[PDB]
């Protein structure tokens, strides 16, 4: 597997030989001839290259990638420069602005600053065909990302999982709440933003739990 | 496409920035009417009016329109079932 962090590879390698995965790769490779598929090859596993698997402290779960040009780059919620922040991300920025004292809207929507600090921004489905949302679902990705979540659940301790929305909350149903801290509320989308996200203060709380666990808090403004 | 569906109902050509999948009751609590299937909230932002325009359809790959929701600056939702 190329474009895959070696420490993640040393722990998830067992997934690459399973038939569901071989078929998934076949299907993906296939579509990338007759459909424009996001994100580009070198950015499907960007989350694995941002930090070591053993340095992961916070996990934010998403769905599928942004189905438009220049957006998706292998991190959930993140859009690479110069793409302006999509509705959901702007609401996350809006929440952070009153939750974290020294926070300042970074103008951009690139979350690599968080990824480097140990904030895993993982999507459930890692690819999508340009302009068709949830197009690449039921192809094996969800099972692979399940494995990723599963490994972190068993082999890590005291991680903080931030689950926004029912989809994300379902994907994280199996997380051991006695071994990890889980925080859940409504999705930051304008439709549900007022249903609980605004005022959730998940960012301050995440840092509290971290410090209490003896780990360095996330500098949310470092974007 | 879904964009021209939006332009049709608003007269403004909007760019879909994201499509968020949500569960029927998750949507019910917000919309007031419980959709029968999973809803994809296709959202575009109108800078002109400062409004969040959301075309709610069914899950891929049929994407049958179910509602058009318009949210204004004061956080008010304006539902328009299709």
């Amino acid at each position: 597997m190329e474009f895959f962090g070696e420490s993640w590879k040393k722990h998830l390698s067992g997934e690459f030989g399973k038939p569901y995965f071989i078929k998934l790769m076949g299907f993906v490779a296939e579509e990338r001839k007759h459909y424009t598929v996001y994100p580009p090859p070198h950015q499907v596993f960007t989350w694995t290259q941002m930090c070591d698997i053993k340095d992961v402290k916070v996990v934010i779960l998403g769905q599928d990638p942004y189905h438009g040009p220049n957006q998706a780059h292998g991190l959930c919620f993140s859009v690479q420069r110069p793409v302006p922040p999509p509705p959901s991300l702007e609401n996350i920025y809006k929440e952070l602005s009153t939750d974290i004292e020294d926070f300042v809207h970074p103008g951009h929507g690139d979350l690599s600053g968080w990824a480097k600090q140990g904030v895993l921004l993982l999507n459930a489905v890692l690819t999508v065909r340009a302009h068709q949302a949830n197009s690449h679902k039921e192809r094996g990705w969800e099972q692979f990302t399940d494995a990723v979540v599963s490994w972190l659940n068993q082999n890590s301790n005291g991680l903080v999982f931030l689950l926004w929305g029912s989809y994300a909350q379902k994907k994280g149903s199996a997380i051991d709440r006695k071994r990890h801290h889980v925080l859940q509320t409504a999705h930051p989308s304008p439709l549900s933003v007022y249903r609980g996200f605004f005022g959730c203060r998940h960012f301050s709380k995440t840092n509290e739990l971290l410090q209490k666990s003896g780990k360095k808090p996330i500098d949310w403004k470092e974007l | 496409n879904l964009s021209d569906i939006i332009e049709k109902e608003t007269g403004k050509q909007l760019v879909i920035q994201e499509s968020i999948l949500m569960l029927p009751e998750e949507v019910e609590e917000v919309i007031g009417n419980k959709p029968e299937s999973d809803i994809l909230v296709h959202t575009a932002y109108d800078e002109s009016t400062d409004e969040n325009v959301m075309l709610l359809t069914s899950d891929a790959p049929e994407y049958k329109p179910w509602a058009l929701v318009i949210q204004d600056s004061n956080g008010e939702n304006k539902i328009k079932m299709l």
